[PDB]
C-alpha cells in the first residue's frame, strides 16, 4: 500500500527546509 | 465586496507598519527560559516567561553567524520586516523582537496545542471535513498576504500550530517575501515545491496554491502526494505531476485537487481571473461558511488537550542548549536593521 510505503520511507519525520 | 472593502483597509494598515518597522522592543533579561519547543536547521524556539506581565511566548533564536554561513541575511531580515507588519486570525503575533552580540531574538505568542504534524501523523490523517476545516483557514489566510504582495512559499503541516480553541496559527516566515513580479528563489521544502521552482523558471504567488494543494492531500490522505526517500526523486514525481488520490477520496476533493496540483498556470486555481473565488466556491467547499471561519464561530474538529499555563506535552523533547552570548559583536552590519 502506499500508507505502507510512506511509513517505511525515511521522511516521515519533520522536513527540513532547502534554500539550495 | 466587503472583502474588497476589508483587505483595502488591511493594506493601509500593513503599509503604515512595513514602512516603519518596529524594533529592539524588549532584552533577553526580560525573559526567564523555560523549555525548548522546536530546534532544527530553521533556528531554536524556546517556551519563554516574561517576567514582568508572567506572560508566556514563544521565543525564535537565530544565530547571527550561521544565517551568515546559511546566506539566509536577507530572508531573516524579510521574515522579521513582515511579520511584525501582518495582522490577521490565523497569522502567529509577533511580540517583540530584539538583537545582542550573538543572536536575533523573534518573541512570538505561544500557541500550546502543537504542530499540526504531530497529530496528522499520530492520528494517521484527517476525515474530509476534518481537513476542509483547516483549508478553508489557509485560503482565508493566502487571500489575506497575497493581496499585500506576499508570498509565502513554506506552507507545510509542521509550520502550522493549533491553538486552544483548534484554529490554526501559522507560523515560520523564513521564506516570506513581498514582491511584485516574479521572483526566482529555490527554496521551500521538497514535497511542497511547485514545478516551476524546480525547473528554476521565476514564479510568483501560484506556487502558494500548488503548496495548499499538496497540504489538503497530505492531511486527507496521511501522506503527501509526491514521496521518496532523496529529494532528487522528489522533484521527478513534481515535474511529470502525475497525481494517483487514494479510493476513499470524494469526488469533489479530487476535482479540486486536479486543479490546485496543476501544472499548467493558465488553469490552476488561485491563479484565474476569479482569483480565490474559483476556490472559495468549489463543491469541496460548499459546506464551508468563510465568514464563520474568519470570526472563529465555527467550532473545531479537534481541540488540544490542555492542562497547565506553560503545559508542553503537545510538543516533543529536545536537548536544552546554552543561549551563548559572545563578548564582542558579530556581523554588526549585516544586521544593523533588525
Ligand atoms: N520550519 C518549522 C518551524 N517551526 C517553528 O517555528 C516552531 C514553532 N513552535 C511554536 N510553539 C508554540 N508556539 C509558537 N509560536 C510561534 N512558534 C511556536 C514550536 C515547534 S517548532
Amino acid at each position: 500500500t502506499t500508507y505502507a510505503d510512506f511509513i517505511a520511507s525515511g521522511r516521515t519525520g519533520r522536513r527540513n527546509a532547502i534554500h539550495d | 465586496e466587503s472583502v474588497k472593502e476589508f483587505l483595502a483597509k488591511a493594506k493601509e494598515d500593513f503599509l503604515k507598519k512595513w514602512e516603519s518597522p518596529a524594533q529592539n522592543t524588549a532584552h533577553l533579561d526580560q525573559f526567564e527560559r523555560i523549555k525548548t519547543l522546536g530546534t532544527g536547521s530553521f533556528g531554536r524556539v524556546m517556551l519563554v516567561k516574561h517576567k514582568e506581565t508572567g506572560n508566556h511566548y514563544a521565543m525564535k533564536i537565530l544565530d547571527k553567524q550561521k544565517v551568515v554561513k546559511l546566506k539566509q541575511i536577507e530572508h531573516t531580515l524579510n521574515e522579521k520586516r513582515i511579520l511584525q507588519a501582518v495582522n490577521f486570525p490565523f497569522l502567529v503575533k509577533l511580540e517583540f523582537s530584539f538583537k545582542d552580540n550573538s543572536n536575533l531574538y523573534m518573541v512570538m505568542e505561544y500557541v500550546p496545542g502543537g504542530e499540526m504534524f504531530s497529530h496528522l501523523r499520530r492520528i494517521g490523517r484527517f476525515s474530509e471535513p476534518h481537513a476542509r476545516f483547516y483549508a478553508a483557514q489557509i485560503v482565508l489566510t493566502f487571500e489575506y498576504l497575497h493581496s499585500l504582495d506576499l508570498i509565502y512559499r513554506d506552507l507545510k503541516p509542521e509550520n502550522l500550530l493549533i491553538d486552544q480553541q483548534g484554529y490554526i496559527q501559522v507560523t515560520d516566515f523564513g521564506f516570506a517575501k513581498r514582491v511584485k513580479g516574479r521572483t526566482w528563489t529555490l527554496c521551500g521544502t521538497p514535497e511542497y515545491l511547485a514545478p516551476e521552482i524546480i525547473l528554476s523558471k521565476g514564479y510568483n504567488k501560484a506556487v502558494d496554491w500548488w503548496a495548499l494543494g499538496v497540504l489538503i492531500y497530505e492531511m486527507a490522505a496521511g501522506y503527501p502526494p509526491f514521496f521518496a526517500d532523496q529529494p532528487i526523486q522528489i522533484y521527478e514525481k513534481i515535474v511529470s505531476g502525475k497525481v494517483r488520490f487514494p479510493s476513499h477520496f470524494s469526488s469533489d476533493l479530487k476535482d479540486l485537487l486536479r486543479n490546485l496540483l496543476q501544472v499548467d498556470l493558465t488553469k490552476r486555481f488561485g491563479n484565474l481571473k476569479n482569483g480565490v473565488n474559483d476556490i472559495k466556491n468549489h463543491k469541496w467547499f460548499a459546506t464551508t461558511d468563510w465568514i464563520a471561519i474568519y470570526q472563529r464561530k465555527v467550532e473545531a474538529p479537534f481541540i488540544p488537550k490542555f492542562k497547565g499555563p506553560g503545559d508542553t506535552s503537545n510538543f516533543d523533547d529536545y536537548e536544552e542548549e546554552e543561549i551563548r552570548v559572545s563578548i564582542n559583536e558579530k556581523c554588526g552590519k549585516e544586521f544593523s536593521e533588525f
